[PDB]
């Protein structure tokens, strides 16, 4: 299907920076686009970043339009997200979407797999 | 003839930010070349004609350079008064012809959209025929998918779909999704449904009603 | 008005370096103790016989340009030389100046030109130019001291040589305002500048005994004819 | 010489230079260039020479018009687009643009004043476009018995020959009255020994004597000094300063 | 200054000629070359031909040599163009240009454009609009607001232009562009903004206008719940 992994996390300082990493393999990685997602406890979910195949800048909701920093590498289909200035709202899990609508400017939400995010 | 190139085919960037395009030409070339601006329904508008070299009233933003078979246009920055498509010109031959054309709009954040139904009205039905419109408004995606789920069935192949410009007042797009259906197969439902997806939603929007409301 | 040009307007006549010499040269200079005729802000046209001798003691730089040519706003070449917050601006274009040049941006119409240049700003501070004329070469000489004039002996040296030949008879300076009305026949109008005064003076044929020191830098000067 | 934007004779464009160097070893010289010639003075006269100042014309023509550019010439181009006088003095720099600047059946665009009322004056430029009074009298903006237009266009193309094809021509006026040197052709040409009795040059100040470091302190202004009894002991390099 | 007049739209039958005029003003007409542009409803601009009345001759694209000539005179300053055996495709917006690249040193290129004319083949009969109105459910309001207007349908021949209430209102107008139906008649859609508060009380009026035959056609629109 569309099984995916995320590694990194945990326990980090107030205001400092922090790295998060998502990947997947065998199968197709330009066709769907890959997003994110937070979900605080017992919570909404929110919509934090996605990147396109052209890559030309970036996508960002507006609540991390000015923190966050989101790259993909299409040469090993690992994605990464930046963090950085952290404050006392993100104590929430993340989570590692694929937009599945083929070659499309949109997205269709669905998340495989997240992680815990705290800050001391 | 001489066929050209244009690439890429539009691009996506937010007022302040650079942008630049590329034209190519079947045979090397060093002059003859020139640039349009074409807004939606209206005359082109002169940029460049020779290279490298403005015309009367272009502003300092715009400057183009290239050689051989390839061109090269920059634009410093965007303006909402420039939302347009641009287009490469080759005249060193009479038999002219020009680039597909590369469309620039603006860039910002996600809007979500205000999803709205039209049942039928009497009149209409008086006519022998039915329809149903389903509208998409404010979002920022240049294109939307609506999916109609009469009798909670989904159905294609039977509506027609209208598209908007982008709006300059706050760089949002809008949707339209007509259905159409004779007055017997109209009659043959019960329930009509009008189903959204967007990103910045948080989950599918649906909006629904039934033949006797 | 009149003051006392103890022994200013020397400068350096032939850029040839000198360490301890006594060099008799014979040039257009100005007489020592002379009278300059002393003019302030709070402007006529004059004559531009064979030399001239400029300087200016007031602060924040009210001075700014002056104005050459034959025939002032006709047909014929003048000069405009302003100094703008980066770079001075000198133009050969014939301007066609009015009866007020500049009180404020541009002192003149559009006009043919021949010939432009630009380089960097020439400006409680003494500023001293000379101006001379002469086989086709417009010559520059200035100096710039912290500051009636003062006692202090100082020798102007060489600005910039423009190969220009035309001809000239009159000159004209051009003053910096602020909040005024650009009126082109009127002065003074709105807001007044700052206190600021400027001296003129005329060269005349002279002999003059230089000092040259070891560093090549003239310390002193004896006025022959005095 | 790189822009080749004049592709029409007819109506041509002029620049003005002054207050420049103009080396020509690599203009109208190099290997790029076909064509280059010159009145009433030798290239190297011309390179070793210096001028007041240069007026810069250039145009596209064909073959059978490049003989036309030259004092005291006469043809349809020198005739009613551009005539020179018989005592002209410069230059002329044509390259044949037929590979870079032709089409199978293009070239419509070299238009040239092939007809006109009267030749025009040297040096003079005209962009009229009023009928030619071809045996009859000239129609005023109208059709006539021939009333035939003035301006024709060449038509390059591969089909006709080297002397129908479109020269890129540029022609240089020097003038040399009331002179103070601004324009010049030298190249560099520096070259400097110590140590050892040799003639030199500075700007001038033609002499001979050994070259040594000195100690003492020029200022910015000074180029030269001159010792007790107007002798030269030290000068400024040019280059190193 | 120089400037261009043009004339207005003109529809035809398929297989007949259409004529066509662009007046020239302003210096002297020998001095303006006319050149002729097409440009369809989407696709790219097309070349018909180009003529200099001066010179007395003309020339022609190879894809439409023969089928077009063009003709100009200098008495009234005006350049017509003639098309034969019209198509259904034809249906573009045809501009009239100034091929003024001929005299100041400045070759094949235009700088002066006309006003533009719309041309239809079709075989369909000139008739006015028919307007019916919207009627919103209330259930449908989102976000305070509700959408309405008046749908323009079953007209021909273009333009047509459509505004409200007389064009006293102008908040939140949209107009979205014409489509042709498959029974070769044209339609047009307009749909407002309205608050709550206003809706089904205001004196709302959609209008429209059929300049062809400059029929008046105007309607009122009202909700329901
Ligand atoms: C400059 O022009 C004036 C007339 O405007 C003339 O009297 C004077 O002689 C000229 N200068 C020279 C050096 O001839
Ligand atoms: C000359 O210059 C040197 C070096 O700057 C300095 O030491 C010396 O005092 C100067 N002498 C005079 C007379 O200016
Ligand atoms: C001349 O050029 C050389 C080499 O670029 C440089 O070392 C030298 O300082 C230059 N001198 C001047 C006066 O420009």
């Amino acid at each position: 299907q569309v099984q995916l992994q995320e590694s990194g996390g945990g326990l980090v300082q107030p205001g400092g920076s922090l790295r998060l990493s998502c990947a997947a393999s065998g199968r197709t990685i330009s066709r769907y686009a890959m997003s994110w997602f937070r979900q605080a406890p017992g919570k909404e979910r929110e919509f934090v970043a996605v990147a396109r195949r052209s890559g030309d800048g970036a996508f960002y909701a507006d609540s991390v339009q000015g923190r966050f920093t989101v790259s993909r590498d299409d040469a090993k289909n690992t994605v990464y997200l930046q963090m950085n200035s952290l404050k006392p709202e993100d104590t929430a899990v993340y989570y590692c979407a694929i937009d599945s609508d083929t070659f499309y400017s949109g997205s269709y939400d669905y998340w495989g797999q997240g992680t815990q995010v705290t800050v001391s | 003839d001489i066929q050209m190139t244009q690439s890429p085919s539009s691009l996506s960037a937010s007022v302040g930010d650079r942008v630049t395009i590329t034209c190519r030409a079947s045979q090397g070339i060093s002059s003859w070349l020139a640039w349009y601006q074409q807004k939606p329904g209206k005359a082109p508008k002169l940029l460049i004609y020779d290279a490298s070299n403005l015309e009367t009233g272009v502003p300092s933003r715009f400057s183009g350079s290239g050689s051989g078979t390839d061109f090269t246009f920059t634009i410093s920055s965007l303006q909402p008064e420039d939302i347009a498509t641009y287009y490469c010109q080759q005249y060193d031959n009479l038999p002219l012809t020009f680039g597909g054309g590369t469309k620039v709009e603006i860039k910002r954040t996600v809007a979500a959209p205000s999803v709205f139904i039209f049942p039928p009205s009497d009149e209409q039905l008086k006519s022998g025929t039915a329809s149903v419109v389903c509208l998409l408004n404010n979002f920022y995606p240049r294109e939307a998918k609506v999916q109609w789920k009469v009798d909670n069935a989904l159905q294609s192949g039977n509506s027609q779909e209208s598209v908007t410009e982008q709006d300059s007042k706050d760089s949002t797009y809008s949707l339209s999704s007509t259905l159409t259906l004779s007055k017997a197969d109209y009659e043959k439902h019960k329930v009509y449904a009008c189903e959204v997806t967007h990103q910045g939603l948080s989950s599918p929007v649906t909006k629904s009603f039934n033949r006797g409301e | 008005a009149y003051t006392n040009s103890f022994t200013r307007g020397v400068y350096y006549p032939d850029k040839v370096f000198r360490s301890s010499v006594l060099h008799s040269t014979q040039d257009l200079f100005l007489p020592f103790f002379s009278n300059v005729t002393w003019f302030h802000v709070i402007n006529p046209v004059l004559p531009f016989n064979d030399g001239v001798y400029f300087a200016s003691i007031e602060k924040s730089n009210i001075i700014r340009g002056w104005i050459f040519g034959t025939t002032l706003d006709s047909k014929t070449q003048s000069l405009l030389i302003v100094n703008n917050a980066t770079n001075v601006v000198i133009k050969v274009c014939e301007f066609q100046f009015c009866n007020d040049p500049f009180l404020d941006r541009v002192y003149s119409s559009a006009n043919n030109c021949t010939f432009e240049y630009v380089s960097q700003p020439f400006l409680k501070n003494l500023r001293e130019f000379v101006f001379k004329n002469i086989d086709g070469y417009f010559k520059i000489y200035s100096k710039h001291t912290p500051i009636d004039l003062p006692q202090g002996f100082s020798a102007l040296e060489p600005l910039v040589d423009l190969p220009i030949g035309i001809n000239i008879t009159r000159f004209q300076t051009l003053l910096a305002l602020h909040r005024s009305y650009l009126t082109p026949g009127d002065s003074s109008s709105g807001w007044t500048a700052g206190a600021a005064a400027y001296y003129v003076g005329y060269l005349q044929p002279r002999t003059f005994l230089l000092k040259y020191n070891e560093n090549g830098t003239i310390t002193d000067a004896v006025d022959c004819a005095l | 010489f790189n822009a080749t934007r004049f592709a029409s004779v007819y109506a041509w464009n002029r620049k003005r230079i002054s207050n420049c160097v103009a080396d020509y070893s690599v203009l109208y010289n190099l290997a790029p260039f076909f064509t280059f010639k010159c009145y009433g003075v030798s290239p190297t006269k011309l390179n070793d020479l210096c001028f007041t100042n240069v007026y810069a014309d250039s145009f596209v023509i064909r073959g059978d018009e490049v003989r036309q550019i030259a004092p005291g010439q006469t043809g349809n181009i020198a005739d009613y687009n551009y005539k020179l006088p018989d005592d002209f003095t410069g230059c002329v720099i044509a390259w044949n643009s037929n590979k870079l600047d032709s089409k199978v059946s293009g070239n419509y665009n070299y238009l040239y004043r092939l007809f006109r009322k009267s030749n025009l004056k040297p040096f003079e430029r005209d962009i009229s476009t009023e009928i030619y009074q071809a045996g009859n009298k000239p129609c005023n903006g109208v059709a006539g018995f021939n009333c035939y237009f003035p301006l024709r266009s060449y038509s390059f193309r591969p089909t006709y020959g080297v002397g129908h094809q479109p020269y890129r021509v540029v022609v240089l006026s020097f003038e040399l009255l009331h002179a103070p040197a601004t324009v010049c052709g030298p190249k560099k040409s520096t070259n400097l020994v110590k140590n050892k009795c040799v003639n030199f040059n500075f700007n001038g100040l033609k002499g001979t004597g050994v070259l040594t470091e000195s100690n003492k302190k020029f200022l910015p202004f000074q180029q030269f000094g001159r010792d007790i009894a107007d002798t030269t002991d030290a000068v400024r390099d040019p280059q190193t300063l | 200054q120089v400037q261009l007049v043009q004339s207005g739209a003109e529809v035809k039958k398929p297989g007949s000629s259409v004529k066509v005029s662009c007046k020239a003003s302003g210096g002297t007409f020998s001095s303006y070359a006319i050149s002729w542009v097409r440009q369809a409803p989407g696709q790219g601009l097309e070349w018909m031909g180009r003529i200099i009345p001066i010179f007395g001759t003309a020339n022609y694209a190879q894809k439409f040599q023969g089928r077009v000539t063009i003709t100009a005179d200098e008495s009234t300053s005006t350049a017509y163009m003639e098309l034969s055996s019209l198509r259904s495709e034809d249906t573009a917006v045809y501009y009239c240009a100034s091929l003024a690249s001929y005299s100041s040193g400045w070759e094949d290129v235009f700088d002066i454009w006309g006003q533009g004319t719309m041309v239809t083949v079709s075989s369909a009969s000139t008739k006015g609009p028919s307007v019916f109105p919207l009627a919103p459910s209330s259930k449908s309001t989102s976000g305070g607001t509700a959408a309405l207007g008046c749908l323009v349908k079953d007209y021909f021949p273009e333009p047509v232009t459509v505004s409200w209430n007389s064009g006293a209102l102008t908040s939140g107008v949209h107009t979205f562009p014409a489509v042709l139906q498959s029974s070769g008649l044209y339609s047009l859609s307009s749909v407002v903004t309205v608050p709550s508060s206003s809706l089904g009380t205001q004196t709302y009026i959609c209008n429209v206008n059929h300049k062809p035959s400059n029929t008046k056609v105007d309607k009122k629109v009202e909700p329901k719940s």
